[PDB]
Formats: C-alpha cells, structure tokens, sequence
DNA sequence: AATTCCCCCCCTTCGGTGCTTTGCACCGAAGGGGGGG
C-alpha cells in the first residue's frame, strides 16, 4: 500500500451528517450492507473523532442508487496527492476536442486496499429515521470514491490498462480528474460511440460533452436611436465599471451630457463627441481582454448571478476583475435545481479547460442551498462553495 | 452484573497525564450516601480498592435522583475531560413520538445501572480513581477505581450507546418485525401481534438482554398504557407531553423568567399558538441573573394567553405512512409563524412556532422561506419526507417575488390557503422611469472625523434643501437624504443616489428593520403610489448629483 | 455556592470576517433556559 500522510499539523474532517430522506436511508442500509460484506468498509464505534458527510445520488437515468461521501473537507489536508502528483496532467488539447465522453471508472477504485494508517479518516455515519437508533458508523478499507488521493494511487493501474487503447488510437485524448474518464475523439458522433463501447470493452476484460461550442461572453452596449437622460446615467455607470475590466474606456465626451439639474425622462440631444466616443468604447468591448494568463498557483473563482426567466450567468476568474471566461446558462419553475445544474455545468466546462474545480459564489441563502442542492446533484465530485449577498448594482453583465 | 461486552480501547491525549485534584469536603449525608453505594459496587467488581501505587485523585459528589431514597454518584471528571481523547457521539438527534407508527402491542423497558453494566477500557482504569473520605477525618479515606463506566465521564454516553447497539443487533436480525426505538438505555419494543405473543418476544428479549449483563428490573417495566417514554405519555391512539407547570409568582428574576420561556418552547410543539417574543425582550440588556424584573403590560398579555392555552388538554396522532403529509403555516405579526403538521383535518401529527429574526432588514416572504425551510428541515429528521404545504401567500405574489428577486429561491409543492392575515408585498419599485414625476437628486455626506453630515435633495423644477445631521456615518446621512426627498414630494417619485448601500437596503422590498431611518423610510415608501429608484456614480462629472456634492458638503 | 457527562431545541451577546461602505451586515460559538438518558 502507499504511506498516505496529513499535512504538517492537521487534525482530520470532523463534519456533522446531515440529515437524509427515508428513500436515500432505506437505499442506503442496502448499499453499506453489501459494500460489507465484500470486505470494503468495515463497522468502527465512537473511539474515532473523525467524520464526513455521506448522502445517496440517482444518476442520470441509471434507476439505481450510488452511494457519495462529502469528501471536500479530507481532499483539503490529505495533500499526499505525490504519486505521479500530475494525475495526467492537463492536456491543453482536450479543450479543442469536437466531443468528449464522460465515463464513471467507478468499481475501479474499489480493489486497492486503502493504507490501514488511513482507514480512520475516512469515516461516515449513517442517520436513523426519526432517529429510532444511533447512527450506525463505518470506515472504508478500500479506496474511496470522491477522495483526492484515490486517482493518485490508482494511477499506475489505469495507465496500464489504457496503454493497449491509447496506442492504437493516437488520436483520442483521454483525462482522469477524479473518478470519470474525460475521452476526448475527434471523429463522427456515430463512431464516437462506437469507439466509447471499444473503450469499455476494453476496461470490462482488463478490468457526450462538446468543447466545440464554448466561447466567452463579452458585455454589449444598447443599440437605440433615442437617448433618454436616464438611458446614458445608466451606461455611464456600466461604462464606469467596465473601465476598470476594459482599460481604455474614456467617459469625457459621455459625461458632459449629464450636466445640470434637468430632467430624467427627457430625450437628450446625443452629439457627435458621444457618438465618437460610443463607437470607441463599444470596439474595445468587442474584443475579448486580453493580458490575462490562467496561473496554476491560484485557485479559480466562478460567479454565478440570476438574471430571470431562467437565464443565469458565469465568470470564472483568478484575480478581480480579470475574466478568465464568461457564460450564460439558458434555462433547462425550480430556482435551486436550475442553479445546481449551472454549477455542475460550469465546473464540467472547468475541469476540461483548467483540470480544477473553481471556488463557487453562490447567489442563495445557506439554509435554502444545503436543503435541497443534494436532491438535484448528479456528479461524483463537489465543488467547495461560498455564499454571497450583492444586489445587482447595475445590471453590468447581461 | 458487568457485561462480557468487548470493551472500547480509550486513550489519553498525547503528552497529557491524569488528574490529580482532590476531594472537597463533603457533608454527613451526601457521605454516608457514598460509603454506602460504594460497598455494594465494590462487592460486584465494580470498583477495585487501590493504594499508594496509584497517584490520580477527582472529586465525587452524590445527587438525588428522580425517584426519590436513591442516590446517584457522579465524579467531577472536568480535567480528565480535557485531557481525555476526541470522541465522536452517535446520537444524531431525539425520537419524536409523531413519528412512531399505530403499534398493536408496546411496552417500554428500562435497563438497571445502565453505565454501571458496561466495563471500562483496562489502561483506563488508573485515570478514574478517587477518594471516599472517612466521615469526621477519623479514617484517611478509601481510595477507589473504576472498574466500569464512570457517570459524569465525556466517552461515556457514546461508548455506552455503541455497547447497546451491538448488543441488540442479533435480536433484531432475528426479528426484523419488532419496532425498537433505543435512546441510552430506554427501549421501546412495539410490534403487531396479539399481547400474549408480544409478552412471549418481550421475555426472549429480557432473556436476551441478561444473557449479556443487562438487567431490567420489573420496577421499571411498563406493561400497560399509558406509557411514560421519552418526556411523552403515549396512549394507543394518541399521545401528550408529561404535565407542564408554569411559574407562579408576583416578582420576576431574569432567571425565573427563561425558566419560563423555556417551559414554553417545549410546550410549544403540541400546544397551538404560543408566543413568547414578549417574555424574550424582557432578557435583552441585563446583567445579573438574580435581577427583578417587572413585566410590561405586553409580557402580560402573552403570558395569559400562553396560560389560558395550556389550560385545554390537546393530544398528537400517530404517523400513517400511507397518507399524504401536510403542513399549514399562519401569521401571527411582529415577525412570529405557527405551523402544524398533519395528516388529517383537526388532528395534528405536530405543531410548532417560529420566530427567528435574521437580518437587520427583512420582510414577510424571506421569513416565510425561512419557516418553509425550518418545517421542511424538521419534518425530514422526523418522518423521512417532505410535507405538502398550505402557505397564506397568493401564488401570483410568489411568482413577483421569485422571478425578480436577485437569490434563487424555492419552496416544494405548497397550495394557497386563504386565512386571513396573509403574506404579501407592501411597496414596489418600478424598473423604468416614470413620466411626469419630479426626479430628485439626492446626496449626503459626512466628516469621518467630527461626525457631522449633510443631506441635499436638489432637484429638476428648482426646488432644494441642505439639512445637517450630528453623529451620523456616511451612510446614515445617505438614507437621510433619502428620507427627506421621499419626504417633500408627491406621490410618483424619482430618486437618484451616489451608493450601493442605500440602494441594496431598499430593493430588496424590506418591510420592518432593527433602525429607526429605514423604518421611516419603509413607512415613507408604502405612502407614495409609484417609486423609481435609479444610481449613478458619484464623482464622474454628473452635473447634479455633482451640484449636490457640494451643496451636501 | 454549588460543583458531573452526552444529545436535540430556542433566545441573547460578542467576537471574527468580508467589502470597502474604516462602518455595517452575517455568522458562529458561547452563556442562559427547556426536554431526554
Ligand atoms: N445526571 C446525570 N449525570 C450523569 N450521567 C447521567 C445522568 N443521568 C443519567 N445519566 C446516565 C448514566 C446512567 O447510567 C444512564 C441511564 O440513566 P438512568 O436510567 O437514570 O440511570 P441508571 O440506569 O444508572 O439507574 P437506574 O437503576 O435508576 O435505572 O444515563
Ligand atoms: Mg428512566
Ligand atoms: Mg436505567
């Protein structure tokens, strides 16, 4: 086994379960009793201080349970992640991909032994409905689904069983975040399944994304023949916002029109020092900023805002007001279902492009999020999330 | 007797060693009391005698229990506590008796010395040592260690807990039939069949129970309804908190008042339409626990109608999984909600209150979430599923509210209720400008170092004011400035300010605030008929909110 | 002036955190109370 080690002077996750409906209980007394029997987890009592959360998720049309363990607190101070530390190492051209596949290596991980120093973090408690007994508590002997150190111990046993795949095909990109298969063709989409079963033939005897349509969003001025007094006070301050995310927008000629003390439903009279000076600026917003370059030594920060009618929007960033791109999610009656959704959308679209799950920012109430953002989760990963309260200033990005 | 449970490997934490505090100087009965008990545990096993060679030493005391001529011995364990390892409790919660289901036959049973009957770690033995003293100093003492779980210790309860559960682990895979709510050492054994066969599984598992230690003294078996379990009497077909009894008294401590609060929460959770928000301001200030307090004609009020209520007998049901669970949620005003739970009409499963206030602003729809939230939250601990709520809001002031509000917002399957006093949204801001209106271009300022401000309201047909302000930050002289433009106008109003801050407490459409400026501005806000409330950046040339830069400074 | 331990809940207070708006709004831990064993 592999010396899974702590980071210098960390204690352990130490979480509350929290509590499960009667359908993810009763499905879930079923998956930890079979689970073991075959020896994978193994019952432990209260001597050991460490916990972590663990609920039950429906896939995507799969009509069966599978069972997922909040593992975000233990991935932030196991940092032994040595072993081949890469973990195959972002392909910059996974993104230029016509169509990638995403496969679930799930019961892969499930026959390495896991190190016994190690079993103790990896506890979980099972809740009791109307909490007729105590909950029950396990401890997993194999390796985790979910942890960060899984795919880093289990690398060299994948690259072996792919390297009879990938050398026949040179031209297939296949990444492994954490416990699904990113292969990424570049042919039809009629042979693109075709090689997927190969692939999974190929993972059953040695035991549909499309990167193509992504773009960045940049801000668009209003196109309008009348010019209101009101209208231009409200592109002033978007203006005034995007000097500091679009260096170079000049308001001189814009904000010499607001002088005085007139009205504000009044059509004003647009010149051609403003009309110059809009043409500019909406030029510099046609092209994408650049002088932004991603830097692996940050974690990345995605924002999510609500704009009505279903329709949300994104920017993940590394630094203020430096976009490393921009997005807007259509709709797909729910709130939290659309915004659960966007989130997996939004760190699927990372995980391709930059290989890490950015740091959310949340447009909802804690109390409402941990409610009900398990009923609608359908990813093996989760992302570390943070809840924010702003009210949208100017309407500054859609 | 002790177990031959497998006991649980408990450790001290790294580099701390164990308590050396001593005795204090205990009275006659509590002594005698002592002496007595530790005989008999001494004659059982367990307790060991011990000596010099062991130097640890922690106070004991003896309490009375419940029942009366009984006394129960606890170690003030407080520094072995803090250098005992981290353990992880199991209890996750408390069984609620508006979850069990309609059991043809019950019986609950009481295990006997409960921590008593399960042994303690080897290795951890020298830890829990302590000293009976001799009565009158003629004796030096009798030095004692534990030989079983210490009452009093932090790993107690869990170990104790863990020990039960496996031990009752065979007997329910063998019957997987029989309902067993197990919390510490209570157990309630609920199943079909007919009284004769229940008694016949009540015996096997007595018999069970004894074959591994645990004994259950016929005293504290109950064969009969109704059934003391848990705080709650249940009957056959109902159930009802143990009699509660509120303080009676003509002078009020703040103590003796959240002795009172405190009964009224529990109380709150079969009894409908208690309040206690009135009491609770009582507790805002003080200082001293044992300070008199006098209630204040609103606290009176509450306390008659909670002690008129308690006056009714009312009874719970049980859960019938079978049926559609619902939940209806009433307004009581000054921010306090009523729910109750159930499954048919006039028989209520659960009830409960809400009154928490979050924020320093809010209105009644975010409060409302908030008790969606907290039924939703409960009702899954308590029966494993969400309830169809009956909510008194219209669901076209939900949709205004959801699909133009800046959160993402849910409540599950819910259907309007017409009672009354209903949820709704006092004031609206509309999103475009409004023809024909005064625009009035507002701005405030204030030294950061004397704290005075200025406030400006200058406007489009000429009119303007400069009013100052003393002891006011930067932002209460802006909602000042606010205040005063709502103020001096007409009905249809444009506002245009130089801050998020002001604009970020008015949009979201709050209706009651803990400051008395935005409660004027509130107040101010439902008065007029049509509101548009515009920004604009400060210092950028904008002639105007420019010109009453100036004149606020 | 009595001295203990775990769990759930409510209500109030104080300190830390984040954004900037060096005040103000949120949140969590800790004190009190109720209930259980
Ligand atoms: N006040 C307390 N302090 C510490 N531990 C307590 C206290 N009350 C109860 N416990 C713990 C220790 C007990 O062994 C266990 C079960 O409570 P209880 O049934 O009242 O006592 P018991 O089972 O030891 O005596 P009995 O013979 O009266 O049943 O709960
Ligand atoms: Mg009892
Ligand atoms: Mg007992």
């Amino acid at each position: 086994t592999v010396p899974v080690k702590l980071k210098p002077g960390m204690d352990g996750p130490k979480v509350k379960q929290w509590p499960l409906t009667e359908e993810k209980i009763k499905a879930l007394v079923e998956i930890c009793t079979e689970m073991e029997k075959e020896g994978k987890i193994s019952k432990i009592g209260p001597e050991n201080p460490y916990n972590t959360p663990v609920f039950a998720i429906k896939k995507k049309d799969s009509t069966k349970w599978r069972k997922l363990v909040d593992f975000r607190e233990l991935n932030k101070r196991t940092q032994d992640f040595w072993e081949v530390q890469l973990g195959i190492p972002h392909p910059a051209g996974l993104k230029k991909k016509k169509s990638v596949t995403v496969l679930d290596v799930g019961d892969a991980y499930f026959s390495v032994p896991l190190d016994e120093d190690f079993r103790k973090y990896t506890a979980f408690t099972i809740p009791s409905i109307n909490n007729e007994t105590p909950g029950i508590r396990y401890q997993y002997n194999v390796l985790p689904q979910g942890w960060k150190g899984s795919p880093a111990i289990f690398q060299s046993s994948m690259t072996k069983i792919l390297e009879p795949f990938k050398k026949q095909n040179p031209d297939i990109v296949i990444y492994q975040y954490m416990d699904d298969l990113y292969v990424g063709s570049d042919l039809e989409i009629g042979q693109h399944r075709t090689k997927i079963e190969e692939l999974r033939q190929h993972l059953l005897r040695w035991g549909e994304l499309h990167p193509d349509k992504w773009t960045v969003q940049p801000i668009v001025l209003p196109e309008k023949d009348s010019w209101t007094v009101n209208d231009i006070q409200k592109l002033v301050g978007k203006l005034n916002w995007a000097s500091q995310i679009y260096p170079g927008i000049k308001v001189r000629q814009l904000c010499k029109l607001l002088r005085g003390t007139k009205a504000l439903t009044e059509v004003i009279p647009l010149t051609e020092e403003a009309e110059l000076e809009l043409a500019e600026n909406r030029e510099i917003l046609k092209e994408p900023v650049h002088g932004v370059y991603y830097d692996p030594s940050k974690d990345l920060i995605a924002e999510i805002q609500k704009q009505g009618q279903g329709q949300w929007t994104y920017q993940i960033y590394q630094e203020p007001f430096k976009n490393l791109k921009t997005g807007k999610y259509a709709r797909m009656t729910n709130d939290v279902k659309q915004l659960t959704e966007a989130v997996q959308k939004i760190t699927t679209e990372s995980i391709v492009i930059w290989g890490k799950t950015p740091k959310f920012k949340l447009p909802i109430q804690k109390e409402t999020w941990e409610t009900w953002w398990t009923e609608y989760w359908q990813a093996t990963w989760i992302p570390e999330w943070e809840f924010v309260n702003t009210p949208p200033l100017v309407k500054l990005w859609y | 007797p002790i177990s031959p449970i497998e006991t649980v490997p408990v450790k001290l934490k790294p580099g701390m060693d164990g308590p050396k505090v001593k005795q204090w100087p205990l009275t006659e009965e509590k002594i005698k009391a002592l002496v007595e008990i530790c005989t008999e545990m001494e004659k059982e096993g367990k307790i060991s005698k011990i000596g010099p060679e062991n130097p640890y030493n922690t106070p004991v005391f003896a309490i009375k229990k419940k029942d009366s001529t009984k006394w129960r011995k606890l170690v003030d364990f407080r520094e072995l506590n803090k250098r005992t390892q981290d353990f992880w409790e199991v209890q996750l919660g408390i069984p609620h008796p508006a979850g069990l289901k309609k059991k043809k036959s019950v019986t609950v049973l009481d295990v006997g010395d409960a921590y008593f009957s399960v042994p303690l770690d080897e290795d951890f033995r020298k830890y829990t040592a302590f000293t009976i003293p001799s009565i009158n100093n003629e004796t030096p003492g009798i030095r004692y260690q534990y030989n079983v779980l210490p009452q009093g210790w932090k790993g107690s309860p869990a170990i104790f807990q863990s020990s039960m559960t496996k031990i009752l682990e065979p007997f329910k895979k063998q019957n997987p039939d029989i309902v067993i709510y197990q919390y510490m050492d209570d157990l309630y054994v609920g199943s079909d069949l007919e009284i004769g066969q229940h008694r016949t599984k009540i015996e096997e598992l007595r018999q069970h129970l004894l074959r591994w230690g645990l004994t259950t003294p016929d005293k504290k078996h109950q064969k009969e309804p109704p059934f003391l379990w848990m705080g709650y009497e249940l009957h056959p077909d109902k159930w009802t908190v143990q009699p509660i009894v509120l303080p009676e008294k003509d002078s009020w401590t703040v103590n003796d008042i959240q002795k009172l609060v405190g009964k009224l929460n529990w109380a709150s959770q079969i009894y409908p339409g208690i309040k206690v928000r009135q009491l609770s301001k009582l507790l805002r200030g003080t200082k001293a626990l044992t300070e008199v307090i006098p209630l204040t004609e609103e606290a009176e009020l509450e306390l008659a109608e909670n002690r008129e209520i308690l006056k009714e007998p009312v009874h719970g049901v049980y859960y019938d999984p079978s049926k559609d669970l619902i939940a209806e949620i009433q307004k009581q005003g000054q921010g306090q909600w009523t729910y109750q739970i159930y499954q048919e009409p006039f028989k209520n499963l659960k009830t409960g209150k809400y009154a928490r206030m979050r924020g320093a602003h809010t209105n009644d729809v975010k409060q409302l979430t908030e008790a969606v939230q907290k039924i939703t939250t409960e009702s899954i601990v308590i029966w494993g599923k969400t309830p169809k709520f009956k909510l008194p809001i219209q669901k076209e002031t939900w949709e205004t509210w959801w699909t133009e509000y800046w959160q993402a917002t849910w409540i599950p399957e819910w259907e309007f209720v017409n009672t009354p006093p209903l949820v709704k949204l006092w004031y609206q801001l509309e999103k475009e400008p409004i023809v024909g209106a005064e625009t009035f271009y507002v701005d405030g300022a204030a030294n950061r170092e004397t704290k005075l401000g200025k406030a400006g309201y200058v406007t489009n047909k000429g009119r303007q004011k400069v009013v100052p302000l003393t002891n006011t930050t930067n932002q209460k002289t802006e909602l000042q400035a606010i205040y005063l433009a709502l103020q001096d106008s007409g009905l249809e109003v444009n506002i245009v300010t130089n801050s998020q801050y002001a604009l970020g407490i008015i949009q979201a459409q709050p209706d009651k605030s803990e400051s008395e400026l935005v409660n004027q501005i509130i107040e101010q806000l439902i008065k007029k008929e049509k509101v548009y409330l515009a920004w604009v950046p400060a210092h950028k040339g904008i002639g105007g909110n420019e010109q009453v830069d100036k004149l606020v400074s």
